[PDB]
């Protein structure tokens, strides 16, 4: 999160340090997450920031992407584990639309638009869909 | 009588006492001066703080040639064009000074008045770069023609260290000629001086078999003349030789030589596993004794250097990824070599465990550089041992924990390794799966 | 494409199925 907090900060700053900084970074970003698990929106954060910043290195970009989806498929298979687990112990629009933002938000630890503008930015990239 | 005064004043002068740039500019020029008036024996005396300063100040080297010009009539001179060399940096010099010390050389090499150490001492430092006037070894490919027919048995170093300078050698005749020469001196040997004549011919992959066939015929010889290093790369160059050449019987005798090295670089044990690599198949029955014997002594080595401190020339603190991966790359190799069914020399597979605990007690920081050692994991795993296999699976598993993306070509190999050797892992066969 | 990262991959790799789809002879040999 100090690195993340760094980047951000370089983003703010204006100011693209070298790209082999970049690739060390997100070197450093895939040897500390095992320790400390990094979120989701900080991965966003931090793809957001390269992606500004002309780093061309596709290699960081699959790991934030990596790191985005691991969160959100261990929250949906803990969800589902405790449904299965109870089970085994075993305008109203309006509100729909809010009770579907608001399970996506804890889901994804972020907004809808942000999840599509990645998308957008992966297909443009020529990720496999 | 300034013996004394001179050589400490070159003694102290390594510290940064002097806090002016024309001080020192003065001092490197007297320096380049009165380099022409000393023995040999303080040549180096010389040597070390100039390029100490020359890799410090490689600036002010162009106003201390300014200087103190360059003239190739006079034989004291030689030395004045072969430090130079030396202490002019390899890769941060510029190109000024290079080709201004290029143009001498020629002009010295043209004069044919200096002395042949001073030519040793200058083109052994000028085939550093190369950078430019490629037709330096062209000319030099006379400059060695001329004395091709009379350079003696202490001679023939000095002029096949000039030699093998330049890529641009590589197919010179006169190397040809030099081993033709070597022929006509085949009997006659310099045990100091035919361990020189190995470490320059190994640099160019040329055989000549009489040649080869004329050093290993007084092995006997050899086994007690012959010093520790001369032994290692008369060896290399011996077993590098075509089948043909090779003596079975007589490269026993180097072996028993280089046998109880004690104290040994760890280049000359990669030279020798390169060396016992580079052994043609049909000899290798013959020979196994040998390659077991050679085998015994070299595990512990290495094992001594992974356990010694870097200080003192071990892998302590070893962080040279590319250097670690091809150390052990050719220490399994070595292993390669053995039959399948053929026991393992004793206490080599102790050297074995050493490597393997050694790598895995640094695996983090391994992966983490550039180029992880991907390709030293066939290497682990075409051994039949449980441990390598482990240490195998632990790679692959530290590699899935980073989730660093694969070209999909080494997904398939390691996948083809899962299925051949039966891994029980999970994590490995996720990250596996995710990745094809 | 900047997701291939100068990967070639199975369109460019050795398999048979590119090995076979050229008609050079094999000749001179690689």
């Amino acid at each position: 999160h100090e690195l993340v907090r760094v980047l951000t900060a370089f983003a703010r700053a204006k100011i693209v340090p070298p790209k082999r900084f970049l690739a060390l970074l997100g070197r450093r970003f895939a040897v500390l997450n095992k320790r400390k698990k990094l979120g989701s929106l900080p991965s966003y954060r931090a793809f957001v920031n390269l992606y500004k910043m002309g780093h061309d290195q596709m290699n960081t970009f699959r790991f934030l992407a990596d790191c985005i989806l691991e969160t959100i498929d261990s929250n949906i298979k803990a969800e589902k584990k405790r449904l299965r687990l109870a089970q085994l112990q075993s305008d109203p629009h309006l509100l729909q639309n809010l009770r579907a933002r608001e399970r996506f938000k804890r889901l994804t630890e972020l907004k809808p638009s942000m999840f599509t503008k990645l998308l957008l930015v992966l297909a443009r990239f020529g990720a496999p869909h | 009588m300034l013996l004394p005064t001179l050589e400490r004043l070159l003694e102290r002068c390594g510290r940064p006492i002097f806090s002016n740039v024309e001080d020192v500019r003065m001092v490197m020029a007297s320096l380049l001066d009165i380099s022409a008036y000393v023995d040999r024996a303080s040549t180096k005396v010389i040597a070390k703080p100039l390029r100490r300063f020359c890799h410090k100040d490689p600036d002010t080297v162009a106003s201390v040639m300014e200087a103190v010009p360059i003239d190739a009539a006079e034989p004291t001179h030689g030395r004045r064009a072969a430090m130079l060399l030396r202490c002019l940096p390899k890769h941060s010099c510029d190109e000024v000074i290079w080709e201004r010390a290029v143009a001498a050389t020629l002009a010295g090499l043209k004069s044919r008045k200096w002395d042949l150490h001073d030519y040793r001492v200058a083109m052994a430092h000028a085939g550093r770069g190369g950078r430019h006037a490629p037709a330096l070894a062209a000319a030099a490919e006379e400059f060695v023609s001329s004395s091709a027919r009379t350079a003696s048995q202490s001679e023939l170093p000095a002029l096949l260290v000039i030699l093998t300078s330049l890529p641009e050698l590589k197919r010179s005749p006169c190397l040809q000629v030099a081993a033709d020469r070597i022929v006509q001196l085949s009997e006659i040997l310099s045990p100091a001086a035919i361990g020189q004549i190995c470490a320059s011919v190994n640099k160019v992959s040329f055989r000549h078999t009489a040649m080869a066939i004329a050093l290993q015929e007084e092995a006997i010889r050899f086994a007690e003349e012959s010093d520790l290093f001369s032994a290692v790369q008369l060896f290399s160059f011996i077993c590098q030789q075509e089948k043909e050449a090779i003596s079975p019987d007589a490269v026993k005798c180097l072996a028993e030589r280089v046998i109880e090295g004690k104290d040994l670089d760890q280049e000359t044990v990669s030279v020798l596993c390169r060396a016992l690599r580079s052994i043609p198949r049909p000899h290798r029955p013959e020979l196994l004794r040998e390659i077991g014997e050679m085998m015994e002594f070299l595990g512990g080595e290495v094992k001594e250097l992974l356990e010694l401190p870097v200080a003192k020339g071990g892998l302590k603190g070893d962080v040279s990824a590319g250097d670690i991966q091809s150390f052990i790359s050719k220490f399994l190799s070595l292993d390669g070599l053995l039959p399948a069914d053929h026991d393992r020399p004793g206490t080599y597979m102790a050297a074995i465990v050493a490597c393997v605990d050694y790598i895995t007690e640094r695996l983090e920081d391994i992966v983490s550089d550039e180029n992880p050692p991907f390709s030293i994991i066939p290497h682990l795993l075409n051994i039949n041992m449980e441990e390598t296999r482990r240490c195998g699976q632990a790679i692959i598993r530290e590699a899935a924990e980073q989730g660093i993306h694969f070209p999909t070509l080494q997904v398939f190999r390691f996948l083809l390794a899962l299925g051949d050797h039966n891994m029980r892992d999970q994590r490995v066969y996720r990250h596996l799966r995710n990745e094809f | 494409n900047p997701w291939n990262d100068g990967d070639a991959g199975w369109r460019g790799a050795a398999t048979g199925a590119r090995a076979n789809r050229g008609r050079g002879g094999f000749r001179r040999g690689r």
